[PDB]
């Protein structure tokens, strides 16, 4: 059994780490007071959801996990809410001002001074693994937090901790909820300082978690709640392999080796179906067939993209529920003879595929209906890179009048910092067309 | 239409199908970039205090 | 724990700050003896941001009032929330400024200012996290203008890296009360351009407008007048005092709102305004058409004539926040050539549940916009009108300027017209 | 107030289109880079499909099918052809084609070789024609060798050695059928069609003189010296066309060759509907095709290009252009005897 760590940095990281973990509790049976009944070895134990949580000699099943924040709105809600009894205060780190939204602030101002502390808190979980994998770091690319204290995060994690993988849950800037006209740089510079330090990142555009929770859970005007209710159930589909005894992604190590064979590529496409609102009256429940070509459609993809015009490298399937071996290949057949399925020469044409018998487990009172079987996809497509050339452009319109530079600079940070992580996006987009255009 | 490395347990199972074959800064460098930003903050404080002293 | 100082300087500056410390106190339900009477959490959730807490749970504005002359600050202490004030944050002289820029920044303020500071600093002090300033005052006149900047320049040599804000009311030669508010504005006009982060421009003019053509107010006041600048005043620190993470923090919203340091001036805007048909219900999209008209807007700018770098929207009340979105989305879609291309998404809305007294629902605007320097066009006309004939100088050269000082404040603002102007292309 | 940007400056087409939205006074034309539109008129090449579709509240809508150009490139339509099932290998209405890379770069030249000696050999018509400057020969030789002094792609097909011709002047020429794909992938055929026809002679005898074989306005209107004669510009309608089939054969445009026409467009664009349909896509596509044509004396008709940023005839600008903001527009920004065919799946 090796740990996981969990790092959930600024608001949305918070927020996002606060559903996942309520989430988390509700699969593996742990009470909000950290008990676990079906836990038989008390005080210990070497199980699959050990990798998760600690425990204490009285039975508490403790979160591997740091919450970090800036300010101390947030976190607040965590040291008084449901599951204030599950984390103890180390584990939850704040400061007295935020990077307002400003890159620089957060991870050269206020991140310098504050660095220092997080990594001994980090260091603390660390020496209750007795083989800890890597790291989980939840984030947003817009806040001033989520986006520059993070990357110095990753820089030092690569130093404390260089034989470790660190994967990312980064949340990709949406308009529609978002308040900050400044996001497009944020996003860019922390892509810039963070690539080389992240071995699997997934992001979550909002606008897409958005138009899911408008279109199918028919929420007209959808709150944070609602949206990290289901980011949370995509995470968990995810990490359900290192809680749950299975074969496939096992540890942290395997989502590089199925995910990304190239080391800059390594940003796979998520897709989750289905998802059913609860208010709904009357469901007809799909088949293992049907929500495994929902897998292919725009509509329920964590980033609206086209797969159809990509590349496909790798492609992992994580089913939930009743669903059997024979039941998949049997849809997989059905969609390859319909569907625009194109992988590049260098990889095999395949599918690796993985079933967990416990279907998705919904929070009572939530948004979303319980359903006999879900499947999330990941698959690395280089149609991802439109998120990327969207972000790009706009990028390039503010920066060529220097709109909001003086900020930044304003905060130490050098101009040249942001045409160096501009021109390294342009690599990036010019590698993912030569990966996939002929 | 190949399946491969079927691993069964008791919560669950995982295989593998085949449809067609193939074809960092030191810790010392980043003292220096959070120092090196500081020192460029206390310059231009430095430049706002003397514009008001004068 | 995100605390605000307050600072009222001069006879509009008391007048519109006692205003606005009566519309909000009444908001989160404290009473002219401090005390919360309200019956909503929401009202005490940020209520540290603006006010201390006292024994006995008494709730005393963290607000600094200071004057050269006794008249006005006698009046706000027998005034309806006199009381609420702490005695010592008056800070007042018995000279005047004598409506002279001059006499409010370099001799009579001169001689008052360390005492402005010493409470200034003890507000500081007794704050967990002090966020920033901001200060209300007129352009206009000495004490306010001169005294005014005189205090942001000292405050901005202690505290240099909080949030420096002001509400500005500019002069009109409509609403006048001498021939030198030009010279006064001009030389304001320059030291907000360095030392200020968010300053929001009311022209006295746009204001007596409103009152007599929309309000129906037949011979308006310099009251009827601040009624407006208060209901601005708590719409635009909506977001600040109330729990919610739009606008939520005084830098954020200077990140949001100001891409280039020295174009920080704001046309606020509101709605509804209407006559006593004051009953009517107010639909959403309806909001949205009046705040966005230039009818509403304090600025006497039309935003016709220029551009959006920015605008922030906020909408209090029980409303269709759906439908907020659709509207707001209506306006810049249907008049995009407003609105530069080059800062993409630079209307952000917010949403608050609790409406001003008497309204159930109201929305208040603030535009970057470069119609602006319409603003500073005629400020600069009107100055040079007179400073060609070097009219009236000798009410400052007595006090020790020299035309100089007049000349570069000058030049600084038509400078911030031309910058104005280049963006807007 | 609907909004639309305008991205090539060079269409005759859509800036007809342009014209007739701003004569509604329901349109808005905003500048080119503009993201706040509802209506984009994009570039023909490197058209940011990307960028489409992520504005809240808008409906955007663009002029181009992405990956269309599966069908409007020369050496896209072979290969298409060949690998689809819904199109075979042995589609019937296509001339048999062979991509040939440039020896100085997969390819199909010893399956091209295999075929032509095979022709040589059986006393067989062996007349191929290589494009991509175009060059007709009867030797194998000859079109490989044109190919390799080039350094882009090419592809040889079969010659129509047996071209239908009309009379009087014994003269070649091509089909030219306009096609309005809407976001519903509704198929509309334009009920007008043009026939660009050769003012020379056919000389089966002379594969030098490229003016009696090339039936392009631009090859007819500046090396052929009978120019306007027989139909002004070269350019015959279908009134006329299907009148002369009466005289002279005794049958229908429609019969004879429209029904063939809507088949090889139907099988075309339904083969490559789900690869390009945006009915489930968070942006709207819709697409004005050019389908080439030819016609052999056996009144079979077949395939020659599809054109993916066509023009359209003079005398038939305003009705067509019309009926693209009719079907293709309108019926997705509605205002305050159809023109087409539908041929829809
Ligand atoms: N999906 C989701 N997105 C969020 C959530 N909270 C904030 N965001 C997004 O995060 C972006 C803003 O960054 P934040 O995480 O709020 O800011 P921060 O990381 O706390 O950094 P600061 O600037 O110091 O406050 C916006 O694009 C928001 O839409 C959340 O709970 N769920
Ligand atoms: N297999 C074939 N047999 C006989 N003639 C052919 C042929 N392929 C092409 N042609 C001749 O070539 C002309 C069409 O050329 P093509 O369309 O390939 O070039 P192009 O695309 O630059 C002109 P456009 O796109 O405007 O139709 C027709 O007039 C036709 O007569
Ligand atoms: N809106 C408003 N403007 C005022 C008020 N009192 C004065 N003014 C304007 O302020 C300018 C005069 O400045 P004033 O505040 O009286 O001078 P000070 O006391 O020395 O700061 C003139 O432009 C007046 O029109 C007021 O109560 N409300
Ligand atoms: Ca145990
Ligand atoms: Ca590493
Ligand atoms: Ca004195
Ligand atoms: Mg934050
Ligand atoms: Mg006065
Ligand atoms: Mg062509």
């Amino acid at each position: 059994m090796r740990e996981c760590i969990s790092i959930h940095v600024g608001q949305a990281g918070v927020q996002i780490g606060n559903a996942c973990w309520e989430l988390y509790c509700l699969e593996h049976g742990i009470q909000p007071d950290g008990q676990m009944p079906s836990d038989k070895t008390i005080g210990g134990g070497d199980d699959s959801f050990n990798t998760f949580f600690s425990e204490t000699g009285a039975g508490k099943h403790v979160p591997r996990a740091v919450f970090v924040d800036l300010e101390p709105t947030v976190i607040d809600e965590v040291r008084t809410g449901t599951y204030r009894q599950l984390f103890h205060p180390e584990q939850l780190i704040t400061g007295k001002e935020d990077a307002a939204n400003n890159y620089a602030r957060g991870h050269y101002t206020i991140g310098k001074e504050i660095i220092d502390l997080v990594l001994d808190r980090i260091r603390k979980l660390a020496d209750q693994c007795t083989g800890l994998q890597g790291f989980l770091v939840f984030h947003s690319f817009g806040g001033g937090t989520g986006s520059g204290f993070t990357s110095l995060l990753m820089e030092r994690l690569s130093v404390d901790y260089g034989k470790k993988s660190k994967l990312e849950f980064s949340i990709y800037p949406a308009p529609q909820v978002s308040t900050a006209v400044v996001e497009p740089y944020n996003s860019i510079l922390t892509t810039h300082t963070t690539l080389e330090h992240s071995d699997c990142a997934f992001m979550v555009d909002n606008e897409a978690i958005y138009d899911i929770c408008r279109r199918n859970l028919d929420i007209e005007r959808p709150t944070y709640t609602n949206l990290n209710r289901l980011i949370s159930q995509i995470v968990s589909s995810i990490t359900a392999s290192l809680r749950f005894d299975g074969a496939l992604n096992v540890d942290l190590t395997e989502f590089q080796t199925n995910l990304v064979p190239y080391p800059r590529i390594h940003f796979p496409l998520a897709t989750y179906a289905p998802v059913i609102s609860a208010e709904k009256a009357y469901h007809e429940q799909l088949s293992v067939a049907e929500i495994t070509n929902a897998c292919f459609e725009p509509a329920n993809q964590m980033v609206k993209c086209d797969p159809r015009h990509g590349k496909y490298m790798a492609c992992c399937l994580l089913y939930r529920g009743d669903v059997v071996p024979k039941d998949v290949n049997a849809a997989i057949a059905t969609i390859k003879t319909k569907r625009s399925i194109q992988f590049v020469d260098w990889c095999p044409t395949g599918f690796k595929v993985g079933i967990n018998y416990q279907p998705p487990t919904v929070v009572p009172g939530g948004d979303l209906a319980k359903v006999q079987r879900a499947v999330c996809m990941l698959s690395n497509t280089t149609a991802i890179a439109e998120a990327w050339a969207r972000l790009d452009h706009k990028f390039d319109l503010m920066y060529a009048k220097r709109a909001f530079v003086h900020w930044y600079v304003g905060e130490g940070m050098e101009e040249g910092e942001f045409s160096e992580a501009r021109e390294d996006m342009a690599a990036l987009e010019k590698d993912y067309e030569e990966v996939g255009v002929d | 239409m190949e399946v491969i490395e079927l691993n069964k347990c008791t919560s669950g199972q995982s295989f593998e199908v085949i449809l067609k074959p193939p074809s960092d800064p030191s810790l010392e460098e980043i003292q220096k970039k959070l120092e090196a930003a500081e020192e460029r903050r206390k310059y231009q404080e430095a430049e706002l205090l003397k514009h008001l002293a004068e | 724990m995100r605390e605000i100082v307050h600072i009222q300087a001069g006879q509009c500056g008391n007048q519109i700050g006692a205003k606005f410390w009566e519309v909000i106190s009444d908001e989160h339900g404290i009473d002219p003896t401090g005390s919360y009477h309200g019956d909503s959490d929401l009202q005490l959730e940020r209520i540290n941001v603006y006010y201390n807490e006292a024994t006995g749970n008494k709730y005393v504005p963290r607000a600094i009032l200071v004057d050269l002359e006794p008249g006005t600050m006698d009046s706000v202490r027998s005034g309806p929330f006199g009381q609420i004030f702490r005695p010592d944050n008056f800070v007042f002289g018995q000279s005047g400024a004598g409506n002279n820029w001059a006499k409010g920044h370099y001799t009579e303020g001169a001689e008052l200012v360390d005492s402005v500071l010493d409470v200034v600093r003890k507000e500081s002090e007794s704050c967990d996290c002090l966020q920033g300033f901001q200060l209300t005052h007129s352009l206009g006149g000495g004490t306010g203008s001169g005294m005014g900047t005189l205090l942001i320049s000292k405050i901005r040599e202690e505290y240099p890296d909080r949030i420096m804000n002001t509400f500005s009311v500019m002069p009109s030669p409509k609403v006048s009360d001498t021939v030198v508010e030009p010279y006064n504005a001009t030389l304001s006009v320059h030291q907000l351009v360095e030392n200020t982060d968010e300053t929001y421009c009311i022209d006295n003019e746009a204001l007596y407008d409103i009152c007599f053509r929309t309000l129906k107010l037949t011979t308006p006041t310099y009251g009827d007048l601040n009624h407006l600048v208060s209901a601005t005043m708590s719409g635009v620190t909506t977001c600040l005092r109330f729990p919610g993470q739009l606008n939520a923090d005084l830098r954020k919203l200077a990140v949001n709102m100001v891409p280039f340091p020295r174009l920080h001036f704001f046309m606020p805007g509101f709605a509804p305004l209407t006559s006593r048909q004051q009953y009517r219900a107010l639909t959403v999209p309806e909001l949205t058409q009046q705040m966005f008209d230039s009818k509403n807007m304090m600025a006497a700018c039309d935003p016709r004539h220029g551009r959006y770098l920015t605008v922030a929207a906020i909408f209090r009340g029980r409303m269709s926040m759906k439908e907020v979105d659709e509207q707001m989305l209506n306006v810049q879609n249907k008049n995009s050539s407003y609105f530069v291309e080059w800062i993409p998404n630079n209307v952000k809305t917010a949403v608050c549940d609790i409406p001003p007294r008497g309204l159930k629902m109201s929305a208040t605007f603030i535009g970057n916009s470069t119609a602006i320097q319409e603003l500073f066009k005629r400020i600069s006309e009107q100055f040079t009108a007179m400073f060609r004939r070097k009219a009236f100088l000798h009410w400052y050269t007595g006090e020790g300027m020299d035309e100089m000082e007049f000349t570069e404040a000058e030049s600084n603002m038509n400078d911030l017209v031309s910058e104005y102007q280049q963006y807007q292309d | 107030m609907y909004t639309f940007v305008v991205r090539d400056e060079n269409s005759s087409v859509y800036a007809e289109v342009s014209r007739l939205l701003l004569a509604t006074g329901q349109w808005k034309r905003l500048r080119k880079d503009n993201p706040r539109f509802n209506l984009m008129l994009g570039e023909r090449n490197r058209l940011p499909f990307g960028r489409l579709g992520h504005e809240p509240g808008l409906v955007q809508l663009v002029n181009y099918y992405r990956g269309a150009d599966k069908l409007c490139r020369k050496a896209s339509l072979v290969k298409l052809i060949k690998t689809s099932p819904e199109l075979s290998e042995s589609c019937t209405w296509f001339p048999e084609s062979y991509v040939i890379y440039p020896t100085n770069l997969t390819d199909e030249r010893e399956v091209f070789l295999a075929a032509y000696n095979r022709r040589r050999e059986g006393r067989e018509g062996n007349v191929w024609i290589a494009k991509s400057g175009i060059l007709i020969s009867s030797e194998a030789s000859e079109l490989l060798d044109f190919i390799d002094e080039q350094g882009q792609v090419h592809v040889i097909q079969k010659y129509l050695e047996k071209p239908l011709l009309l009379e009087p002047g014994h003269r070649k020429f091509d089909i030219r059928s306009w096609v309005l794909v809407d976001h519903l992938y509704n198929i509309y055929l334009y009920r007008e069609g043009v026939l660009r026809t050769s003012s020379e002679p056919y000389n089966s005898a002379n594969f030098q003189d490229k003016t009696c074989h090339l039936t392009n306005h631009c090859i007819q209107k500046e090396y052929s010296k009978n120019y306007g004669r027989y139909e002004e510009g070269n350019e015959m309608f279908f009134e006329e066309f299907n009148q002369y089939l009466m005289d002279a054969l005794n049958t229908t445009l429609e019969n004879s060759i429209l029904l063939q026409i809507k088949h090889i467009i139907r099988s075309c664009l339904m083969c490559i509907e789900p690869a390009i349909s945006t009915k489930h896509l968070h942006y709207q596509s819709f697409q004005l095709f050019g389908f080439d044509f030819m016609v052999d004396e056996e009144l079979k008709v077949w395939l020659i290009e599809v054109n993916g940023a066509p023009a359209c005839a003079q005398k038939l600008y305003a009705e067509l252009c019309q009926g693209i903001v009719d079907v293709a527009i309108s019926s997705v920004f509605p205002l305050a005897t159809s023109i087409f065919i539908k041929l829809h799946h």
